[PDB]
């Protein structure tokens, strides 16, 4: 079906910029807003921007049409865009979870430990390593697409895919998997030590939140990941082109999906309200 | 006994007398009066500028005469003077006491003064010799905490505290020139008559007291209220005042016709107001309230008209410029708006 | 003696003279449309002339 | 036009080292934890303080910086001044548990403190710093508790106490009536927001800092918890 | 003016019953929760029991409880205090205490040595 594809496309991408440009435009223009964790939502933001603006729209219409309607420098700059916009968009959610973790295990010292400056300088050094790791081909189906038959495909070297695909993916979901057991371990002592407090004298959230987050960033992300490095660890046999396409079309809706998780908060549901 | 039961007697039938004489005189009520004047409208006030350097809840401002450079005290122990027009901030002078309750700006401009929980009423020197701002005296005769300073020149400040007392105080020798008391609870606000002769306070009993400077005694009496006073402000003619209480209620009081005049209040606030100020022509009484936002009376038919808003947190101080250019109001969320 | 100074504190205070309060009302009136013409904040002033 | 244009650049000059400044005072100020610290004429605060209109104190645990106050220099009347301290980390109320007669007003004052508008978030570390003379008093067994509290009569202990290996059960007893009064009293109204944490306290007591070190840092990290939508 | 005036009794004989009455004017009375208050004979001020706005959260000090009852009415503006079984101990002055600021469910610094909006009081003596 392509008719139903083309709306999906649409509607997924009106969502995304809408949605990160709300988020961008309430971060700038509210000085309550304007958290040391905010910083690193706006990172977030801007990067599911910019892949809803840039990559998305390219990458489906190839995916629909079998044909690149751009040329070899049109591809090569969209393909490292989309790792780019890609990898920090992932990376920045690994530092949203380090943050959490650290605001809620050391939080007498989170006052003093991360300020505005740190928090900045993390997010340019994201960013930093993000173009390091996205523009390490421009410096540089077998060899097939790399000779312009007007076809973007991810015809990669095995050891670049697996270096991409580790610090994109890998690396930040070990992390924030750990992080957010922890958090989640000291949310449940914390909540059972007031279900005993609190009963003396006549639910799970942490559980809803975690898994939502966790679940939404794994279900939309790993099968790619995965049958990227099965792909790069095998080839074409093992997965098709339109199988890695579609994948990707997931992970874009993941990062359509993010901005309406990180801001589901009460002061940003009124900026919502105040804004719409 | 039987003498404190004669005098109790003799006092309450006074009482009496007075209420019949302030009722006999009650011909018409200014709500009948101003049945023939149009009303104003609908103000609609934006946010001109935003004020954001203090850390803590802001507790007071004050302007300048010159209605460009305005003070304001915050109880992160800061007291920053910021030039309105820029947005710029010229100075930042670090209080010995974090909790600091007031501050005020001298007329001519040179010195500033502060006091809050410490007893002790700060005055700093702005225009030194070597271009910093140093403590050039410090006030230390009330025992109470202090919520209120207004100058009346460069060396005689007037300073209300929560000990039911307000002191005239003169800055070069240090002491108290003269002593106000008379006050049931904690007094909480004063404002000064533009002649600067006299003066109003209004206090935690639910009445507000008329002081004249040169006499040291009680002059004046007006209780209207049903809770405590937290604001007061004069009419810009100097003849009225109005008041602001933790009842939800605004209340407008004359000093000749010893008659509340206006009742400022709705059925759908039951937040008690923190602040209040006129215009400068005063036609338009601002208040802040404990619903996070501020209100805009009409001073004649007590109609609301225009309402502020914006502030993440309550409305602590407000205040209205010299020329009447623009209103600049403080909230406990650290930043100051400035409307116009 | 503190039940004497709240009588005669009340007595001093009895002795003023009161004014109609429909006098004290067009005198609010004058001043108020007299100053009118002079309030910013009442009659907005074009951006020319406006610091803000 | 020039003399203004320079006016114009110093005073930015200006700015720019004030808020220089101004970003030093906040890494300053945001590091340090402001705590109110109020009790009664009996209560022996001063005794846990182990250091004009307040008396400040500075103590250090585990290089974090709590500063903690006395209010002593204004009257009895609170309902004014108290509001300026609505945005402390908790409020340290002391009280002693062996003046039967002074303690419902201590109910009423805690009571007050929790219903309050600008307080409601803020949570509460209560002290109770008589208990050697409580058990004394509860030992010599001339003064009953049941005369001021008619319900202590059908109490019993609840199974969750942790008495002292070597106390009499009768002190116990008391103990945890009066620690269970002060707690039925906080979580009547308490909706998650703000918390109670009593503890027993003697005057001669040396881990009276910890107690308030690890109190504070369930505070704040409860109230992260509940900022992330996570509790 | 907010006013808080009490009648009571004068003196009655151990284990008697006394109504004690608080007229208040001024104020809107069902917005403001009222209190009572006592002063015994060289002793502080203390609490003996207050009524919600409308009546429904009563409560007691504990020497004062099982024996004497508080009750508003609105319509009236007044306020009622029904003593039984009085003790030896029960003699002072009973002062009929309203509160601060209305609408709030917490009533602070009411017990205070000077505090504005409370009655002139009552004495209640009894004695053989
Ligand atoms: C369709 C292709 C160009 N998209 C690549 C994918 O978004 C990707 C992102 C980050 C990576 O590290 C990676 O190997 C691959």
């Amino acid at each position: 079906a392509v008719a139903l594809a083309g709306a999906l496309l649409a509607l997924e991408v009106l969502a995304t910029v809408g949605g990160n440009l709300l988020v961008i435009v309430a971060i700038a223009r509210t000085p309550r807003l304007q958290t040391m964790t905010n910083v690193f939502v706006t990172s977030l933001a801007t990067a599911d921007l910019v892949v809803g603006l840039l990559v998305v729209p390219p990458g489906a219409t190839l995916a629909l049409t079998g044909r690149w309607p751009l040329g070899a420098t049109g591809c090569e700059l969209w393909t490292s865009v989309d790792v780019l916009c890609v990898t920090a968009s992932i990376e920045t959610l690994c530092a949203l979870a380090v943050d959490r973790y650290l605001a809620v295990t050391n939080p007498l010292r989170y006052g003093a430990l991360v300020t505005k400056r740190r928090a900045r300088a993390a997010v340019v050094l994201v960013w930093v390593v993000s173009a390091a790791v996205s523009f390490a081909p421009i410096m540089s189906e077998a060899q097939r697409c790399h000779s312009n038959p007007h076809c973007c495909a991810f015809a990669s070297n095995i050891p670049y895919a697996l270096l991409s695909s580790s610090v994109s993916f890998y690396l930040p979901l070990l992390v924030m998997l750990f992080v957010y057991a922890r958090v989640f371990l000291v949310a449940t002592r914390q909540l059972r030590l007031l279900r005993r407090e609190l009963g003396r004298f006549p639910e799970h959230r942490a559980l809803r939140t975690l898994g939502l987050i966790v679940g939404t960033f794994t279900l939309c992300w790993l099968p790619f990941f995965v049958a990227n490095v099965m792909r790069a660890l095998g080839g074409p046999s093992l997965v098709p082109s339109p199988a890695l396409l579609a994948l990707n079309w997931l992970g874009y809706a993941n990062s359509a999906f993010n901005p309406l998780i990180y801001c589901r908060s009460p002061d940003f549901r009124s900026a919502f309200r105040r804004l719409l | 006994q039987s003498e404190l039961d004669q005098l109790r007697q003799e006092a309450e039938q006074l009482k009496n007398q007075i209420r019949d004489a302030r009722k006999a005189c009650a011909d018409a009520t200014l709500s009948q009066i101003t049945n023939n004047i149009d009303p104003v409208g609908r103000i609609q006030m934006r946010t001109r500028r935003t004020l954001r350097g203090h850390l803590a809840k802001i507790y007071a401002m004050h302007w300048g005469t010159d209605s460009r450079l305005l003070v304001s005290a915050s109880q992160d122990g800061k007291l920053i003077i910021w030039d309105s027009y820029t947005t710029n901030k010229v100075h930042a002078i670090p209080l010995r006491s974090s909790w600091v309750m007031t501050c005020a700006y001298a007329p001519s401009g040179n010195y500033v003064a502060c006091g809050g929980l410490d007893n002790i009423c700060s005055i700093y020197n702005l225009k030194t010799r070597e271009g910093n701002v140093r403590v050039s005296r410090e006030l230390a005769g009330h025992t109470g905490y202090l919520s209120c300073c207004r100058f009346l020149d460069d060396n005689q400040i007037v300073t209300s505290s929560g000990d039911t007392t307000c002191a005239l105080w003169d800055i070069e020798t240090g002491q108290q020139t003269t002593t106000f008391t008379g006050h049931t609870g904690d007094v909480m606000s004063l404002s000064l008559a533009p002649d600067t002769r006299l003066f109003v306070s209004g206090a935690c009993d639910a009445s507000a007291k008329l002081w004249d400077v040169r006499e040291g005694m009680c002059r004046q009496t007006f209780t209207g209220h049903e809770s405590d006073i937290n604001a007061i402000c004069f009419f810009p003619n100097g003849n009225a005042f109005a008041t602001g209480s933790d009842d939800a209620t605004c209340r407008l009081f004359d000093l000749r016709a010893d008659q509340e005049l206006m009742t400022y209040s709705h059925d759908n606030i039951i937040c008690g107001i923190t602040s209040v100020s006129f215009s400068k022509s005063g036609r338009l009484l601002l208040a802040g309230y404990d619903d996070f936002n501020c209100n805009v009376w009409d001073a004649l038919k007590a109609d609301r008209a225009g309402v502020l808003a914006g502030h993440d947190n309550r409305v602590s101080c407000l205040g209205v410029t010299d020329d009447g250019m623009a209103v600049a109001t403080g909230s406990w969320d650290s930043f100051l708006k400035i409307w116009n | 003696a503190q039940a004497r100074k709240l009588v005669e504190q009340l007595k001093m205070e009895a002795n003023i003279d009161r004014i109609k309060v429909s006098k004290a009302a067009a005198d609010l009136m004058a001043y108020c449309e007299a100053h009118a013409k002079e309030d910013p904040l009442l009659t907005p002033v074009p951006a020319s002339e406006n610091p803000f | 036009t020039e003399d203004q244009r320079n006016e114009e650049k110093a005073q930015r000059e200006a700015n720019k080292k004030i808020e220089k400044q101004l970003q030093k005072d906040k890494q300053v100020y945001r590091a340090t934890h402001r705590l109110l610290l109020l009790g009664a004429d009996n209560s022996g605060k001063s005794t846990i303080v182990k250091q004009s209109g307040i008396f400040e104190t500075k103590f250090q645990v585990d290089k974090v910086n709590f500063h903690m106050f006395d209010v002593g220099g204004q009257r009895d009347e609170r309902r004014k001044w108290i509001q300026c301290f609505n945005d402390v980390t908790a409020i340290i109320f002391v009280v002693d548990s062996s003046d039967y007669n002074r303690l419902q007003e201590a109910l009423n004052l805690f009571k007050s403190i929790w219903n309050n508008r600008w307080l409601r978030t803020i949570s509460v570390i209560l002290f109770l710093n008589k208990q050697d003379l409580l058990a004394e008093k509860v030992l010599a067994g001339k003064s009953k508790i049941e005369d001021y509290f008619p319900e202590f009569a059908r109490y019993t202990t609840p199974e969750d106490a942790t008495p002292e290996p070597g106390e009499d059960p009768r002190v116990t007893r008391a103990k945890y009536f009066i620690r269970d009064e002060f707690l039925r009293i906080s979580t009547a109204s308490g909706d998650g927001r703000h918390y109670c944490y009593p503890h027993f306290t003697c005057a001669v007591d040396t881990e009276n800092a910890r107690r308030i070190f690890n109190d504070c840092r369930d505070i704040i990290q409860r109230m992260h918890l509940r900022q992330y939508e996570l509790l | 003016q907010v006013q808080l005036q009490e009648s009571g009794g004068g003196l009655v004989q151990p284990g008697g019953s006394l109504r004690l009455s608080c007229a208040a004017s001024g104020f809107t009375f069902s917005n403001y929760k009222m209190n009572w208050v006592r002063q015994a004979p060289g002793k502080g001020l203390e609490w003996v029991s207050d009524i919600s706005q409308s009546g429904a959260s009563i409560s007691y000090t504990g020497s004062v409880k099982g024996r004497f009852t508080i009750s508003r009415d609105n319509a009236k503006n007044t306020l009622y205090l029904q003593m039984n079984s009085l003790k030896p101990e029960d003699t002072a002055v009973y002062y009929c205490a309203r509160c601060p600021a209305p609408f709030t469910r917490d009533c602070f610094d009411v017990t205070s040595t000077t505090y504005a909006y409370r009655g002139q009081g009552t004495q209640v003596t009894v004695s053989s």
